């Protein structure tokens, strides 16, 4: 799996692949690796599909109880803290989770919290998660800028996931992109790697070692 | 058990009345020992009064006597033994001193005075004992859990007359045998019925009794200081009386 | 009197006042009629509305395709008893693949209701139920009361003014038990019986509720437009 | 004490416009011994839904019984109303994840028509994790069955001739009969090359007209 | 792996902790602060397993703040360190031990003395003039033994800390991405921009 | 139970045109020691049901007690219990399967394999298998232990599919069962010469032929074998 | 916990009114701030149970608030377990399975519903209902005015007229409050401006 | 009538007064009842101070537990809700009414609330609880204006002291004042400060 | 359960029981805190009878009035808590902290069984400070600081005497004020001198006699 999320002047760009695998057998190529907690909060699942999907769906219900009780949205810090505490209380029980809690709040701005099985919770501007995280980092750290335009940030996320999909066996499928804006999150669609790769090779001229 | 508008605990006074209805029991401290005495009534001439002893051992250094409801005394006594072993000797390797065991027994009786669903115990105890640090001791423990040390005291239906007699007889230089003499006289003056070694019973917290230790060859262990006076031992003193 | 206020106290005459007042609780409720033939069992209920602007209470509870019941008295106690009956039938199905026999269900409800009439702190169920079902032994109809008594019956009526309905059922007993091969006449006899218990009111498409179960009929409840053909 | 086994079954859900198909072999296995030739593992679940819990047979039975209980209780509470495919998917997810640390080793598939009338197939892992899919094989011969279904149902790696690999073949709908033919051929191949498949093929068809069951013979050797 | 160092100076306690956060093959962050302000004049730095460090740090901080709120005065650094030790030692025999080593540097406003306590994950409290946890002590202790004095001012302490940190950079294989240095003294807690 | 100590080896059964036939040997083996030869592993539970059990003998006796308790508790407040609302084979099997699966889930399994054979009140034959893991299935022929490998092919040669059941008479099925017993006696080291056979017929009810002997053994060819190689 | 010999087990609050229509359900509550210092915006006599269910109450006493929390938990857990919003009647049953209440909301099973808990805890579905001391006078007007073709626009003025008729003080956007649930918008509370313009519409009707 | 008797017990507690300004919220009490629950929020009570201890400790523990479960500190709304919830759960019940005031995390709007033995709580711009709460509340209604609110800390403290001095015998020794300000800038007015303001108002009261 | 009009029955009756108990007196000095009790019988064992003043820790003592049986429970609760505080924190309990705990334990029995019929004065010094401390408690579970205060059956009288009788300067004046309060209200008096550094001492009968004879000579003078 490859997932990345980076803050920039226009908000947050969240990109993830689609492939899910069980050994060598590729189980599916259309796994939705973003759980949509609320119109302003976005989970990014990696590792174990069952654990992430179930516990972030439950986090959605906790968020709903939060608005109903307090009439204001759960902060990104609060949701990430709930998830971190929950995952921590099952440490050693076998949970397999890597989660970036991306959201936007009036009193927080754009914010990303990295959460994983071992209980860690990190606030940060750039995160890559999954088996392909290093390949995504190689591109993000070499191309990331705070003042990227929205189109350039979307393309950077798409390209960073494409690199990991190319180089990592467990990170193929298709690229799903989300843009967490001041007024919510925008789903910028699904891009199949089998076409994105050739489009990017032609336009950039990169992947010069790949025959074609 | 709750406070009455006058500030008194309501049902405790009834337990004290039950104690006042009990048979006379005595305690006297000599400089070198302690005597506890009491008359034992009988339900019928056929009953073997020798089966029941109103005086009972709590620890080899501590003994107890009572006036009031006998079954309550019996259950309180085996509770007292259980606490004296489990709570103190199991930890410190030694028997609790008279003060500590008296405190634990008072706690046992006070729990009933401060808990619902149970009535207070209907017995007042005189717990005689000895310590290496506090020395000889004699404590009266009331149904309320209030306990106070006494030089000499009496409880039961003969309480007031026996107390006024002890106040005359007691002095700071009594030896244990003088205390036994005074106890015999005081309890004889209070027994309305027959008075002999089988109706009266005595126990003493005195010097060590290695003859009762039951084994030999350990110089450090000393043996019980509590011992009951047999019917023949009491008859000897009443004859010499 | 001083023996009325507790369920665990016999009166000097040996009566359990706290249970007889539970029976009065059913006597407060509206009438519901039940009757059976050898092949079909039918329930008929006169529902109540709190106000002209208010909908009527559902007096028929469907357990499943082979069993169901109706209510008279405190509805929440009916909820509790019906969900317990559901639990028992569901447990039987899971653990044995066995349709819980209607007599077994009746006696299970009897046993559960008896407990409240013996232990302190519990309140007798202020609701009586008519239970119908069809199983391997044919159609059944049961009468349940707060005291725990459960009775198997050809027909009966519980609730306010149910005595007239019971009198009509007793009069026509030899007739409706003969009804064979068709449910229409049985439902007609049921609605005729319930009509005996109406004062200053009449059966209407909104008051009446009808249910039936039988050999060819999984438990179905007719109401609204469906019951128009019987009123 | 090993509390798990593998009874060697295969199931296959395919969805399209107007219909959903859930097919699975009837062979039952323990090691290299055939337990029974005809043990259905695809079930008509009522409410126009079809369910299968292929994998370890005992856990399949247990999970199916639990889901029957849950759907019946849903009928008890919500006035006998029809249960939707997504509601069933969430119910099964909660059933499966309720035993996270002692999982049901069964790969569950439910197929049916969604609230919009379009075919839907939901597939679960032993822990939960349901994904709605256009087609999804499962069980022993999933790896044999599924690539061919990709090639035929979705025309992956197929391009219009003469376009030199630039124009993909469009994904026109398969009719129900064509899906039956594909399922039969795929299960024939799985039977022929997989030792755990070949006794009998049972197919349940879901459409607005209701569930429809068809049975086909396999090699049985 | 983490670096956490502490030096007790005549007037102040100087705590330094590594900025890197490593998870598996990749460094996730290079600016992490491995410290929590237990009280206005008490500061704690922690090292150990990923979730355990922060979870224990926040649990301890919440408990210390609750105690301070309840009693309406700041707990002495000795009391804070004893509470932390009791929580750590109480955990190793529980189902979920905290694999967390902590250095508590505080200024005792009542004794008017800086105090540094080293507490390992087993619950071994010891008051030290200079402390280090894990392998970070294997390089720094000899240098600290050589150059340390009781009477240093905070600036000589920072120079000594520079020596220790650059020794760690030289000889130690891991890249800990520098340290973040905080001084605890009479005036409270502050951070040094570039010691 | 974590390990079987004393065990009964195998049970076989098949359904014929009018009912089910089931058989099992009477030997419980303590390891390789053929210790107890009088064990009965066919458990009648009515005129329409018989339960065959394999595996641990103590767990078999526990299961027999469970079946006795089922029969006892079914009759409570059940005036019809002797002719309808009586315990069908399906109810017995479902209760046993639930118990077995629950024990499995608690990691305290009954080390038994159980074949519940009988006829439903509607006359349909009932024949299902359940083992310690809770795995259940039905087939025209069922077998346990070495029967699943040795005997089951022989029975399947008679009734290979559901279409063959009405073609199979009582005598054909009984001959098949007896031949399967003879083969299992030949080749199963845990088996015994003595076995019990029960026939449930939709018309004539339960027949229970106990302590049958394996007969027509073939050994006279053994005199010509002269050891390994030469 | 004890029956009387008649078979029964052994009103002063502020008024709340509600109307149900083919187009939506409208709820209204008397605010009656006890002092000008009291934050009128902090008087939440109407609360959301779920995105399509709201509850109007005579008074948000803590016993009511615990029931609100239980109902909210029931709705949220129903969504979690079934991936579907709780039906109104199912929610009322769950709360009953747990003060005068007007549980009202919308669903695709029975459309627009309003529920009132009778003193014995048995919920009744209503076309129009009022509670509190004003119910005694309100009920006759509700019986008079409701008709099957009642529009939401007319229902708002109906509830406002009931409030005007029963309230102790001249209606304004602060002393009384409205809320409605609609299939498209869900449960929403009329802001002070909308309440104000509706009050002016009521005055224009009076004029 | 148990809660009614609890309210009667409240009627015998010392009076407490709260006032909210544009940038300040000030609590006053007759002769510290105003006690800090978290760095940014305080609680004041009137009634059985014996029963108030359990409520205060539960509130403090809940505030810290919330800060531990969620990264964010408690809001005044949340703390008021918890106080009401606990105060219900014992319905002998606590014979205490309370005020809760402070600021939300990274907030700028002062909050003030009141809570009752019934468990009822509501937001107030100014409120009183205790024995003479009726007179002080009547006095406040004619001296506070929603459409002309206090602008500065000085105005808030002046209004609180003036309200308390309506019934208080001798202010310098019989009243106490605490000032709550954004970002945990809470402060308690010292003797010389309170005496300064008290004398400032005294110079005017004598004139009329 | 509350009484109508806001009273609490059992606490009022526990206060009555306290009022009928024997007295306990306290005086706090500039440099020490002195607690005094009147012992208020000819056969009662004086040598071993416990003094009413009890240690709760090395630096703090407790004195009580009312039911003697309940005083033991209260004292053991306080001692256990004082040692538990040192188990959790190094620093010993402050006097304020200990009085707060005893108030809480008294209160908890009123809402939970009967209240303790005990009221207490608490004195001591903080673990490393030197200011005198004196505090009071009653069955309701409320506490306050004091300069000199008394509890028990003579309180209605001796309390005004102590109000009549600028804190005293030196321990001689402290013990003098205590004994003069005991004697002026009408030598059998316990006097316990509490001093920083955990020096807690009870004055002997002969020391009491010296002070008492000096004060009676002063009383003769007038």
């Amino acid at each position: 799996t490859t997932t990345l999320a980076f803050r920039f002047q226009g908000g947050i760009i969240v990109a993830v692949d689609s492939r899910a695998t069980a050994g060598n057998w590729v189980a599916s190529q259309t796994v939705k690796k973003v759980i949509e907690i609320n119109p302003f909060l976005l989970g990014t699942m990696a590792g174990g599909a069952a654990d992430c999907q179930f516990w972030e769906t439950w986090l959605g219900s906790q968020c709903r109880l939060h608005e109903l009780r307090e009439k204001e949205r759960i902060s990104v810090a609060a949701a990430s803290k709930i998830l971190s505490n929950l995952v921590y209380q099952y440490k050693g029980a076998g949970l397999s989770m890597g989660t970036m809690i991306c959201g936007y709040t009036r009193k927080e701005g754009p914010t990303i919290y990295y959460v994983d099985s071992d209980g860690t919770r990190l606030k940060g501007d750039i995160f890559c998660v999954g088996s392909g995280q290093t390949f995504a980092y190689g591109v993000l750290d070499s191309n990331y800028k705070w003042d990227l335009s929205v189109e350039d940030a979307l393309y950077l996320g798409k390209r960073s996931i494409l690199a990991a999909a190319h180089r990592d066996a467990y990170s193929g499928g298709s690229v799903n992109l989300y843009h967490v804006t001041e007024d919510g999150w925008i789903y910028h669609g699904n891009h199949d790697v089998g076409e994105l790769f050739w489009k990017v090779k032609e336009e950039e001229g990169s992947f010069n070692n790949v025959i074609g | 058990t709750t406070f009455s508008p006058s500030g008194k605990l309501g049902q405790i006074d009834y337990a004290l009345t039950a104690v006042k209805q009990g048979v006379t029991s005595l305690g006297i401290k000599a400089t070198n020992g302690v005597v506890i005495a009491t008359e034992k009534k009988s339900s019928s001439p056929l009953a073997m009064s020798e089966t029941l002893s109103k005086v009972s051992l709590l620890t080899p250094d501590i003994g107890a006597v009572y006036s009031g409801m006998g079954p309550d005394y019996r259950v309180l006594v085996d509770k007292s033994r259980k606490v004296a072993h489990t709570s103190y000797k199991r930890i410190y390797g030694e028997y609790p001193p008279t003060k500590l065991l008296v405190s634990e027994v008072a706690k046992i009786m006070q729990e009933a005075t401060q808990s619902g669903g149970v009535r207070p115990f209907g017995v007042s105890l005189l717990i005689a004992g000895h310590d290496e640090f506090n020395g000889f001791s004699l404590y009266q423990v009331d149904p309320s859990g209030s306990y106070f040390p006494w030089k000499a005291t009496a409880i039961g239906k003969g309480s007031v007359a026996a107390k006024t007699f002890l106040e005359k007889r007691w002095n700071d230089e009594l030896e244990l045998e003088d205390a036994i003499h005074i106890a015999l006289l005081t309890l004889k003056e209070s027994v309305e019925g027959e008075f002999n070694g089988d109706t009266i019973e005595l126990a003493i917290i005195g010097d060590e009794n290695p003859d009762l230790l039951g084994y030999t060859g350990i110089p450090t262990d000393k043996g019980p200081r509590f011992r009951k006076l047999t019917s023949q031992e009491i008859n000897d003193r009443l004859e010499a009386l | 009197n001083n023996y009325d206020g507790d369920t665990v106290t016999f009166s000097p005459t040996g009566r359990l006042f706290q249970v007889e007042y539970a029976l009065e609780a059913i006597k407060q409720g509206s009438v519901t009629v039940g009757l059976r033939s050898n092949t079909h069992a039918v329930l008929v209920a006169l529902k109540r509305n709190a106000d002209e602007l208010s909908s009527y209470q559902k007096k028929i509870i469907k357990c499943d395709e082979h069993m169901g019941l109706s209510l008279a008295g405190l509805a929440p106690d009916a909820r509790v008893l019906s969900n317990y009956l559901r639990q028992q039938c569901n447990y039987s199905s899971l653990v044995f693949n066995r349709k819980l026999a209607v007599e077994r269900a009746g006696h299970l409800l009897c046993d559960k209701a008896q407990k409240n009439t013996q232990s302190y702190g519990g309140r007798p169920y202020g609701v009586g139920l008519l239970i119908i079902g069809y199983d391997k032994s044919g159609a059944h109809l049961l009468e349940f009361q707060p005291s725990g008594n459960v009775t198997e019956l050809y027909g009966t009526a519980i609730g306010a003014r149910s005595q007239g309905a019971k009198t009509y059922l007793e009069r026509t007993l030899d007739t409706f038990i003969k009804i064979d091969g068709n449910p229409d006449e049985l439902i007609k006899a049921g609605v005729e019986a319930i009509s005996q218990s109406l004062r200053d009111e009449s059966l209407t498409v909104d008051n009446l509720s009808i249910a039936i179960v039988g050999k060819d009929t999984p438990f179905t409840i007719y109401d609204g437009e469906a019951v128009a053909k019987y009123i | 004490f090993n509390p798990y086994g593998d009874n060697g079954g295969t199931i296959l859900g395919i969805a399209g416009e107007d219909f959903a198909v859930l097919a699975g072999d009837t062979r039952n296995i323990t090691d290299y011994s055939i337990n029974s030739r005809y043990e259905p593992k695809v079930f008509d679940c009522g409410d126009n839904i079809v369910m299968s819990a292929n994998g370890f047979a005992a856990d399949g039975d247990a999970l199916v019984k639990r889901f029957k209980n849950s759907v019946k209780w849903y009928h008890f509470d919500h006035n006998d109303k029809k249960l939707s495919i997504n509601s069933a998917a969430r119910n099964i997810q909660h059933l499966l994840y309720g035993k996270r640390f002692f999982p049901y080793y069964v790969h569950t598939i439910i197929a049916g028509l969604d609230e919009d009338g379009k075919g839907a197939v939901y597939s679960f892992d032993p822990v939960g994790s349901y994904e709605r899919e256009q087609c999804r094989a499962g069980g022993a011969a999933a790896s044999l069955i599924m690539p061919f279904l990709d090639n035929q149902v979705n025309f992956k790696n197929q391009y219009e001739p003469g376009t030199n690999g630039k124009v993909k073949k469009p994904l026109k709908y398969l009719s129900v009969e064509e899906v039956i033919k594909l399922v039969r051929d795929s299960f024939t191949s799985a039977t022929e090359r997989h030792i755990q498949v070949g006794d009998g093929l049972e197919i349940l068809i879901v459409t607005k007209d209701g569930v429809r069951k068809e049975f086909y013979e396999l090699k049985r050797d | 792996m983490d670096i956490i160092l502490g030096i007790r100076v005549q007037d102040s306690v100087i705590l330094a902790s590594s900025k890197a956060v490593t998870r598996g093959i990749s460094v996730l962050k290079d600016s992490d602060d491995k410290t929590r302000q237990l009280s206005p004049h008490t500061l704690m730095s922690f090292a150990g397993e990923a979730g355990d460090t922060v979870q224990f740090a926040e649990y301890i901080q919440a408990n210390i703040q609750l105690y301070s709120i309840r009693e309406d005065y700041e707990l002495s650094p000795q009391a804070v360190s004893s509470f932390v030790r009791q929580e750590l030692a109480k955990s190793i025999r529980s189902r979920r031990p905290y694999q967390v080593n902590v250095l508590i540097g505080g200024y005792d406003k009542k004794k008017n003395k800086p105090e540094l306590y080293q507490i390992d994950y087993l619950g071994t409290k010891v008051e030290l003039p200079y402390g280090a946890h894990g392998y970070s002590g294997f390089y720094t202790f000899s240098l600290l033994d050589h150059h340390y004095r009781p009477d240093m001012t905070t600036e000589e302490g920072l120079d000594l800390l520079k020596l220790c940190v650059q020794e760690l950079e030289k000889r130690m294989p891991m890249d800990f991405k520098g340290v973040i240095v905080k001084i605890v003294d009479k005036d409270g807690i502050r951070q040094v921009d570039d010691f | 139970t974590q390990q079987p100590i004393v065990t009964g080896t195998s049970v076989i059964s098949m359904k014929y045109d009018n009912g089910v036939i089931i058989a099992a040997d009477n030997l419980g083996s303590y390891g390789s020691l053929l210790r107890f030869n009088g064990v009965e592993r066919l458990i009648p539970v009515g005129d329409n049901t018989v339960v065959g059990i394999s595996g641990d003998i103590s767990d078999m006796q526990h299961i027999e007690r469970l079946l006795k308790d089922l029969v006892t508790e079914n009759a409570y407040d059940n005036p019809l219990a002797d002719a309808e609302e009586a315990l069908e084979p399906s109810y017995i099997f479902e209760y046993l399967a639930t118990v077995m699966y629950q024990r499995r889930s608690k990691m305290n399994p009954l080390w038994n394999a159980i074949i519940v054979a009988g006829v439903q009140s509607n006359g349909d034959q009932f024949l299902r298998y359940v083992n310690l893991l809770g795995v259940t299935y039905s087939s025209p022929t069922l077998a346990t232990g070495f029967g699943a490998h040795m005997a089951n092919p022989l029975l399947r040669k008679v009734v290979d599919r559901e279409s063959d059941i009405p073609k199979t008479t009582v005598q054909v099925a009984e001959e098949a069962i007896v031949n399967a017993m003879r083969v299992l006696y030949y080749r199963d080291a845990r088996s015994s010469r003595n076995f019990s056979l029960a026939i449930i017929d939709k018309n004539t009810g339960l027949t229970f032929k106990k302590n049958l002997q394996v007969e027509n053994m073939k050994w006279d060819f053994a005199k010509d074998i002269k050891g390994y190689g030469t | 916990s004890t029956f009387s010999p008649e078979g029964r087990l052994f009103k002063l609050g502020s008024t709340a009114i509600g109307i149900a229509t083919k187009e939506g359900v409208v709820l209204g509550v008397e605010k009656r701030a006890t002092s000008p210092l009291l934050e009128s915006d902090s008087i939440e006599k109407i609360v959301e149970i779920d995105r399509h269910i709201g509850c109007a109450m005579s008074g948000l006493t803590a016993d009511a608030r615990s029931m609100i929390e239980h109902a909210r938990t029931a709705a949220v857990t129903h969504n979690l377990y079934y991936d579907e919003d709780i039906n109104v009647e199912s929610l009322t049953q769950s709360v009953c399975d747990l003060v005068a209440l007007l549980i009202a909301g919308h669903d695709a099973d029975d459309g627009y519903q309003l529920f009132h808990a009778e003193p014995s805890g048995t919920f009744y579905r209503y076309n129009a209902k009022a509670i509190g001391s004003g119910s005694e006078g309100a009920q006759a007007e509700l019986l008079n005015e409701w008709h099957s073709s009642l529009t939401l626009k007319e229902a708002e003025l109906l509830v406002l007229k009931i409030l005007k008729q029963v309230m102790e003080e001249k209606l304004d956007e602060n002393n009384a409050q409205l809320s409605c649930i609609t299939k498209q918008d869900g449960f929403k509370i009329y802001d002070n401006e909308k309440t104000a313009e509706l009050i002016k519409e009521l005055k224009e009707k009076e004029a | 009538f148990q809660v009614e008797y609890a309210l009667e017990a409240v009627k015998r507690g010392t009076c407490a007064v709260g006032v909210k300004g544009k940038n300040c919220v000030v609590l006053g009490c007759e002769r510290s009842k105003v006690s800090k629950i978290d760095s940014h929020v305080v609680l004041s009570f009137s009634g059985l101070n014996a029963d108030s201890r359990i409520l205060i400790e539960k509130a403090r523990v809940e505030a810290q537990s919330h800060r531990l479960t969620l990264e964010d500190p408690v809001t005044v709304e949340y703390l008021t809700r918890y106080v009401a919830g606990v105060q219900q759960r014992y319905t002998r019940p606590f014979g205490v009414s309370t005020l809760i005031a402070g600021f939300d995390p990274r907030d700028d709007e002062p909050k003030l609330y009141q809570t009752e033995p019934s468990g009822i709580y509501s937001s107030w711009s100014a409120q009183t609880i205790g024995r003479n709460s009726k007179t002080v509340r009547e006095f406040l209604e004619k001296n506070y204006d929603r459409k002309e609110p206090p602008a500065t800390v000085e105005e808030c403290v002046k209004l609180t002291v003036r309200s308390l001095l309506e019934v208080v015998q001798t202010g310098a020794k019989n009243i106490e004042i605490t000032v709550v300000k954004p970002d945990s800038d809470i402060v308690a007015l010292s003797s010389e400060e309170i005496n300064q303001y008290v004398t400032q108002i005294e110079q005017e009261k004598q004139e009329q």
